[PDB]
C-alpha cells in the first residue's frame, strides 16, 4: 500500500516508513538532557541484563569532541553509524575554519544525512533519535534529532520509551539557571518517575559541561551519591 | 590592431580599425573587430582572431538568454564580470585576447578585460599594438565635457595617429555610438569619410 | 494503482503522489505575505507547544540573502533542504554576475529542482510550499512555490492550513500601496481570522523590506504592539 | 495491467501512459495560432482567478528567441522545463552555425526529448502540448508538439481544453493571406466561440511577427480595442 | 503474466510486447515499394485530415542520403528517431570508407538497434516498420524492417494497415523489369485496391531512383497525371 | 511464479525462461550437419513463402571466416547478433595469435555470452540454436550451441523443428568416412524424411569444406542434381 | 508484507529480514568464550558427521592476527567472508599506525560492514554471529557481533544453538580471575551442559592467550585430558 | 513468497533459491574422488546417449593446472564458467608468488565467487557442485564446493545424483593409504553400486596424481581393464 | 602548394596546383587539393595532407546531413563558422592546415580560415607557400568587373607566376567555377591547357 518503501506519500500525506521508524525509537533506552546555569548536562539510563556483561562498554554518552556530547535511542547499530558521521563532520569544520562556532550547524549536517534516507528509494530511514548538547560561541546548546530529520532546541528534553514520563515531569518541575548539583538532582528524580511501578533506579551515566571548561564524565561513585 | 572606447555624459563611443595580419603580411584589409552584443552593449577584440570570434559568439548567446529569462538587459558590470570568470577559469590554457566592453545600463561604462580575467572600469581605454599612440592623443585632448560629435572626431584622430605609426594597424575606421535614446548606432562609412576630410587626416 | 510512484499518469491525467504531497502542505503552519507601498512583508504564525522549547529556533522566516526572505509550510526537514538550496543558488548568481537582478529566476531554479522530483522515478516529491519576497532591480516581488513546482506572482498570498481563511480575508480587505504600519495591521487581522474559534493569536514573526534598505526582522516587543 | 509504466505495449498496441498524459493536456488553458499575410500570430486565453495575483507573470507566450515564440498547455511546471530546453537548444544552434535557418529542426529537438521519456523506463512522459511559431529562412512557420512527440505544420491550430471548439471554427472561417488586423479579429472570434455559455472573454495576450521584423507583444490597450 | 516487459518468454516461446508492438504497426499509414528495370520506387499514401494542415510536412519518404530513401509506418515519433539514427549511421560509413558499398549493412545497423530494445529490460520496443530502397554497388535494393528486427529483401513489398491488400495484389500482378512509367502505374493500382470501399485515392508521394542517377521526388503535378 | 525472469530457480531446479527459449527454437527452420571423410558439411532447409522475396538473402549458412561456417535456428534477429559476435571474436583471435588453432574455443566464447544472459537479471536469454562446423589444427569439427549455452561435439547433428526426425534418421543410417558425394546424398534423404507428409523438398543450401581447402558453397544447379 | 526486503520497517518497528537472519544463527554450532586471570579463551564445539572428513579443516577458531582470534556461527560461507574482511582490516591498521591498540575498533569496522547490509536495498544481511577475543593495549577483551551489527563486551558469552544453555550455566557458575586450567575446565562443563540428553561431548578446540604472549591452540591430546 | 530472489530470508532462516539450486545438482552426473597412498584420484561417470556424439568432448575431469584437477555436476554451462574462473585464478597466484602453495586458497576464491551470487540481488546462484583434487606443498588434497559456497576436506567424497549411494559405500568399505591400483578398483565398485538396477557400468574417466609427478589421465584401454 | 579563390558578380572561381611533397622531394605530381563539398560550395586545402583530407571528409558528411534535415543548403558563412568552431576547439592540438571556402548561397563569398579557427571574408584570397606571388598578380590585375572568362585567365596567370618562383608548387592547374545557373563545374583539363597556350604561359 503506502507503508512499504519511502518515496510513497499516503493519500492524507504521511510517510508510514518514517512513522514506523519512530516506533523503533519508542523501544530504546530512556535518556534526557537539561540546561542549567552556564552549562548543560546529559543523563542516560543504564539497566543491567546480566552479570556477564563488562560494565564500561555501556557508554551511552558519546563525545563528538571535547565540547559536544550526544546520546542516542533506538537501533544501536544505526546510532553508532550516525555518531561516527558526526565525529568526522565535526573534525572537517575544525580543519576548514580552525574552530567550531555553532553546534546547530553540526546537528543540521547530521539531520540532512537522515533526511536523504527518507526521500531516495533503495534505502530505509535511520531508526535513531539523538540529543546533542555542548558549548559553542553562542553558549550552552541542547538539540534533538528524529528519524525524519526534525531539529528543535530545548531547555530540557528526553528521548526513548520513557520520554513522555520524563517530559511531563520536566513540564511541571523544571526551572532555569539552576546549580549543577540541583539540576542533576532534578534529572535523577525525573528519570526515576518513569521506571515501571516496582523497578528501582540503577546507577546511570551523567555528563555535564560548563562554559570555559570541557566535558566531564561523572565517576560511578559521584553518580552513586545522587540516588 | 587598434581599438578605443570612451565615455561621455550620456554616450559611449567605440572605434576600431580593420587591418588583419594572418600568416604574417597584410592578408585582409577589411576585417571586423567591433561587434554589437546587446541592445546597448558593444565589444571590441584584439589578439588572436580565432579565440576572439569564439568569445563574441559566446557573449551573444549568453546575453540574449539572460535577457529572455530576466526580462531585462544584463548590466554592463555584470557583462564584464561574466567575461572575467570565463577567462580566469582557463587561465593556464587561456584565450590570447584583450577585450573592451562598453554600454549604458543607467550610466555609460567602459570595461577593460585582459587574458587572465582582470576587469577594471575606466573613463576611456585602448587596446592593441597601436594603443600607446592612442593614449598619447587622449592624454592631451580628451575632456569629459565634449559633445557626441566632438567625441567622434577625437577617436577618429586618435586612430589616425596610430595608423601612421603602427604597421599592424590600418584600413577603414569603424565607429559605433551607444545612447539610451538611439540605442546601438553604427556610424555610416560615408559620414566617417566626410569627417576625416573635415578633420584634415587625409 | 496510479497513486504509488510518480511516473504514472492517472487515466484522467493527474499525479496522485503530487496531490498527496499537497495534503502534507495543508497540515503545516499558516503564513502569509503582502505587498505595500515600496515594500513587501512576511508574516508567519508561531504557536507554542511547550514551555521547554527555546523560543528563537522557531525562526519561520529564513533570509536567503540580505534582500530575499522565504517562509515554508509542510515537512520542516524537506523545507530546510530547499532553503539551503536557495541560499547556495543565490550566491552562485552573485559570483557569476556580481549581483542578483531578478528574484523570479532564483525562484525558478528552486521550482525546477522540485519539478524533477515529480518526473524521475526512485524519489518522492518535496512536501513543501514556499513564499518568496524581496527587492530586486525591478522592484518588490512576491512569489509562491508548490510541491509540483507551480510559480505565481501575487500582491498578497498565504500558505498552510489557514490558507483559505487568510486568502478569503485578503480577497475582501486588501488594498494596494498601503503604509507599512497599516499593512502589518491588516496582516495580523487576516491571520487572526483563521484561528480555530476560541484560540487566541500568539506573538508571530514579521519581516519587512523597503526599496533601498535591507530586510528588517521585527523585535518581539514591536510585534507585541500590533495585537 | 498495461497502464502503469511506459515500456509496456497494450495488446492492441497503445501506450496508455502517453494517452493519460493527453488527458492532462485537455485540462490546460486554450491557445491558438494562425498564419496570415507574411506573418504568424499567437493568441492565448488568460482567465483571472483572484485579484491578488500580479497580472504580468501570466505570460503565456514565451519567446524562444527574438524570432521564435511558443505557447504551452497542460502542467505548467513540465512546460517551463521544456521552454528552457528550447531556449538553450536555440542558442546552441546559433553558436555552432552563426544563425538559425529552420525552426522545424528546433521543434524536432524538443520533440526528440519528449519521445525518449515515453520509451525509457524510470520516467513519466511530459504532460505538455506546445505550439511553435516564428520566421526562419523559408518563411513563417507554425508547429505543434504533443506529449508523445508528434509534429505537424499548420496554417492554423489550437491546443487546450477548447481546442475542438477553436479548430472547428477555423475549419469553417479561416482564410489565407489575411491582414494582421483581420487575422487577429478572426482569432478573437474563434477563441470567444469556446467560452462556456455565459462566460465573457477577458483580455488575452496576442503576439505577432512579420517577415523582416522581430516579435511584437500586444500592449493591454491594443488588445482591448479588439474585443 | 508474460505480456508486460520484454525479457520474459511466454511458455510457448513468444515475446508478447514485440507482438503488441506489431499491432501498433497495423494502425499506421500504408506504403509500398517495387523493383523495376534498373531501379526501385517508393509509394506512400497521404490522406488529408483537415485543410488547416500545411501540405509539405506530410513528407512520408525520407532520404537517408542522395541514393537511399526510407518510408515508415506506426508511431511517427519512434519512426523519426530511427530515421535520424539511419542518417547518422550512413554518414559514419562514408567518413570511414569514403563511400557506401552495401545498403544491407546500413539496414542491419538499424535492425540491431531495434533488436537490443527487445532484449534489455527498462525499455520498450520501437513500434515502427520500415522499408529501405536505393542503389548500391551491387544494384537496386529493397528491404523491410520490423519491430523485432527481422530483415528481408523483396522485389515488391508493403507495410501498414493495407499491407495485406497491397501484397495480395502484387502477389498476382507484379512483373519484373518493368519500365518506370508502368511500375508506378501498377503501384497506384495496388494501393487503390486497399482503400475502404467508397474512399477515393488522394495524391500520394512517389520517389524513384535509377542506376547512375540520384533519387527523384515526383512533383505533385506529375503524381496527378497517374490517377 | 518461477517462470518470469531468469535468476529464479524452480523448486525442483529448472530455469523456466531458459526452457521457454527452447520452445522458440522448436519453431525455427530445420538444419543439419554431418562429418565425412576429411571434411564436414552443412545443410539447411530453405522453404519459399512468396515469389516476391529475393532468393539470395535467404542465406542460412553464415561464414564466420574462410574456414568456419554456422547455421542458426529460432529468432533470426537474435541469431544475427550472435553471428556478428562470433565473427568479431574470430578476428580478435587472429589478431592476437596470428591464427585460429581450435574452433572449440571460438564456440565456447559464444556459449559464454549466452550463458551470462541466463544468470544476470534485466535481460532475456537468446532464443537461438547454433551449429558450428569447420577445419582447425586438430581436424574437422562439428559443434552445437543451445540457448542455455550447452556445447557438444558430434559426428552428425540437427537443429530446428525437424530435429527429432533428422536425428532419428541419422541414428540409423549414418556412416563415418563417407565420400562428400555420398554424405550429401544421405543428408538430403535425412532432411526429406522430416517434411510433413505431402510437402515436397525444395532446393536447399549445402556448404562443405575439406582439409587443406576453404569453404565451398554449392551452386543452385549443383544442389539441384542431388534431389 | 514487511518480511521480504530490508528497507522496510514493520508497523511496530522491526526488521523481519534481520530477525530471520537471527534464526539462521540459532542453527549454527555452539561456541563460547570466557575471561580469566590475565587472559581470555575460546571454546568451540566440533561434532563429527562422517569418518570421511579430514579432521583439521574443521578449524572453528580463526586467528585474525597473532593476538586476536574469532569464532563464528551460522552460514559458514558468509562467516568466511567476514573473517577475511577482519584480517584485511587488521593489517590496514598495522600499516597505518604501526600497531593495533584497541580490538574494539576492529570489531566496530566488522559491525559497520554488516550494518550497511541491513539498510541498503539489493542485498541480504549476513547470517553470522561472531565472538572476538584477544589482547590489546588496554588488556584482555571479549566481544560479540550479531547479524544486525550489535556489539557488546563480556566477561563470558556464547553463540549458536546451545547459547541459552551455556549462558545460563555461566550465569550461575562463572567466576572472575580464574587460572587458565580452571577456566578451561569450567568451559568444558558449560558446553557439556548443552548436549541433547544422551549425546556425549567430543574433543573440541580450545584457544587461549595471556598478556605478553601470543595465541596458543590446544593440541588434541591436551584437549583430551580435560574431558 | 521467500522462494523467488536471493536477498530474502525465510521466516525459519533458509535461502530457498540456494536450496532450489541444490536440486539442480541432484540431476547431474555422478562423480567421486578418493585419497590413497601418496596420491588422490578422480572418477567421473560417462554415459552415452547417442552414437552420433564424438567421444572426447565428454571430458568430465578438467585440469586447472598440471597439478590440480576438478570435476563438476549440475548445469554444464555454469560449470564451464566456474572452471575458467579457477584456471585464471590459479595463474594469477603463480604470477604473483611464482608458485601455488595451498590448493585450499584456490578453492576458497572459487567459493567466494559463488557466495556473492547468493547475497547480491539481480543474479541467480550457480547450480554447480565441484570437487577439487591435487598435490600442493602440504600434500594430497581433496575438496568439495556447493552452490552456497560451503567447503569441506575429505578422504573420499562424491557428487551428483548417485552421491548418496557412493558415499554410503565409501562409508563402509573405504580404507586409507591404499595402492593406486586398489583405490581405483574400490572406486569403480563404489560407482557401480549406484547404477539403477539393470543398467551396466560404461567406461568412465579416471585421473590420478602422485607426489612428485603430474596428473595422469587414464587411457581408455587402461580404464577397460578395471571393469 | 598554391591555392586561390576569387569572387565575381555572380560567380566564384577557385584554382590550385597539384605538386605534393612527402618525405621531402617531389613524390607526387598530380595530387588533389580542390574539393567539392556541396552543391554550390568548394574548398581548397594547404598544409599537412593527413589533417586536410580528414577535414574534407568531415565537411562532406556534415553538409550533406545538414541538407537532409533542413531541406536547404548550408549558407557559406555557416560553413565557415562550423569550420571555425572545430579548429578552435582543438587549437592546442591543432590541424596544421590553411583553408579556403567559396560558394554562392545568394551572393558569392570566399572565406579564409586559419589553423586556430580565425575566419574572415574577402573578395579574393590565396594560401600556401606560393600565395605571396599570387597576391602580387592579383594586386595589380584583379578587377570586380571582369567576366567569368577573364577571371579564369587571371587565376591561371597568377598560379603560373607562383610555379615559376615557388619550388613547392608545380604540376597541372585545376580550376572550378561555381554559379547558381550551372552549379559546381570543374573546368576540363583540355580547356585549361588551351587557355595557357592562348595566354602565353607556355
Amino acid at each position: 500500500a503506502y507503508d512499504r518503501a519511502i518515496t510513497v506519500f499516503s493519500p492524507d500525506g504521511r510517510l508510514f516508513q518514517v512513522e514506523y521508524a519512530r516506533e523503533a525509537v519508542k523501544k530504546g533506552s530512556t535518556a534526557l538532557g537539561m540546561k542549567f546555569a552556564n552549562g548543560v548536562l546529559l543523563i542516560s539510563d543504564k539497566k543491567v541484563r546480566s552479570r556477564l556483561i563488562e560494565q564500561n562498554s555501556i557508554e551511552k554518552i558519546q563525545l563528538i569532541d571535547d565540547y559536544v556530547a550526544a546520546v542516542t535511542s533506538g537501533y544501536v547499530a544505526d546510532a553508532r553509524v550516525l555518531v561516527d558521521f558526526a565525529r568526522i563532520s565535526a573534525q572537517q569544520e575544525k580543519v576548514t575554519y580552525g574552530s567550531l562556532v555553532n553546534i546547530e550547524n553540526l546537528v543540521k549536517r547530521v539531520a540532512d544525512q537522515m533526511q536523504q534516507y527518507t526521500q531516495y528509494g533503495g534505502v530505509r530511514p535511520y531508526g535513531v533519535s539523538l540529543i546533542f548538547a555542548g558549548i559553542d560561541q553562542i553558549g550552552p546548546r541542547l538539540f534533538d534529532c528524529d528519524p525524519a530529520g526534525t531539529i528543535n532546541e530545548y531547555k530540557a528534553t528526553a528521548i526513548g520509551s520513557g520520554k513522555d514520563a520524563v517530559v511531563s515531569f520536566l513540564e511541571r518541575e523544571y526551572k532555569e539557571n539552576l546549580p549543577e548539583k540541583e539540576a542533576v538532582t532534578l534529572g535523577i528524580k525525573a528519570l526515576k518517575s518513569s521506571l515501571e511501578e516496582g523497578e528501582e533506579l540503577k546507577a546511570p551515566e551523567i555528563a555535564s559541561i560548563t562554559v570555559g571548561n570541557k566535558y566531564r564524565i561523572y565517576d560511578q561513585e559521584e553518580v552513586k551519591k545522587f540516588l | 590592431t587598434t581599438t578605443v572606447g570612451i565615455t561621455l555624459k550620456d554616450a559611449v563611443i567605440m572605434a576600431t580599425e580593420r587591418r588583419v595580419t594572418m600568416e604574417n603580411f597584410i592578408m585582409h584589409k577589411n576585417g571586423k573587430k567591433l561587434f554589437q552584443i546587446d541592445t546597448y552593449t558593444g565589444m571590441t577584440i584584439a589578439g588572436l582572431v580565432g579565440d576572439a570570434q569564439v568569445l563574441v559568439r559566446y557573449m551573444k548567446a549568453e546575453l540574449e538568454l539572460y535577457r529572455l529569462q530576466r526580462r531585462v538587459n544584463m548590466p554592463i558590470e555584470a557583462v564584464a564580470t561574466l567575461l572575467s570568470n570565463m577567462l580566469n577559469q582557463v587561465k593556464y590554457m587561456p584565450y590570447m585576447v584583450q577585450l573592451l566592453v562598453g554600454g549604458i545600463d543607467t550610466a555609460p561604462h567602459v570595461f577593460s578585460i585582459d587574458a587572465a580575467g582582470g576587469s577594471v572600469e575606466d573613463i576611456y581605454a585602448s587596446t592593441g599594438s597601436g594603443s600607446p599612440f592612442v593614449y598619447g592623443v587622449l592624454e592631451s585632448q580628451y575632456s569629459e565635457k565634449m559633445t557626441v560629435d566632438e567625441g567622434v572626431d577625437l577617436v577618429i584622430r586618435a586612430i589616425s595617429a596610430a595608423k601612421q605609426r603602427d604597421s599592424a594597424s590600418g584600413g577603414m575606421i569603424d565607429v559605433a555610438v551607444i545612447t539610451r535614446k538611439d540605442g546601438y548606432v553604427q556610424l555610416p562609412t560615408d559620414q566617417i569619410e566626410s569627417r576625416i576630410r573635415k578633420l584634415g587626416l587625409i
